[PDB]
């Protein structure tokens, strides 16, 4: 049953993960938030 | 009106602050003046 699987390998960019979330979810550039988030002393960024 | 100014992180951050803090006061005022006293409740983790 050890059938030679593909090995694939795929690149995966979250800023453009965050930055393509539906509108709903709360779309964001990740590095804007993450220096706001780091600036303060809390808070969020998306959702889910 | 106050909270009517606010984004839809700030309302989920203040709703979440409330529950909270709304909570602790809930089960202290049910412990001391609801809760019968043939639930032997004496703390919030009996409450539960």
């Amino acid at each position: 049953r050890d059938k030679r699987a593909l090995e694939v390998e795929r690149t995966v960019s979250l800023a453009e993960v965050y930055a393509g979330l539906p509108k709903d979810n709360g779309p964001f550039s990740l590095a804007q938030e993450i220096d706001k988030l780091v600036s303060q002393g809390s808070g969020s960024a998306g959702s889910g | 009106v106050l909270t009517a100014g606010l984004n839809s992180q700030q309302a989920n951050t203040l709703h979440a602050f409330l529950d909270e803090s709304r909570s602790a006061a809930l089960s202290t005022y049910y412990i001391r003046q609801v809760a019968k006293a043939a639930a032997a409740i004496k703390s919030r983790d009996d409450l539960y």
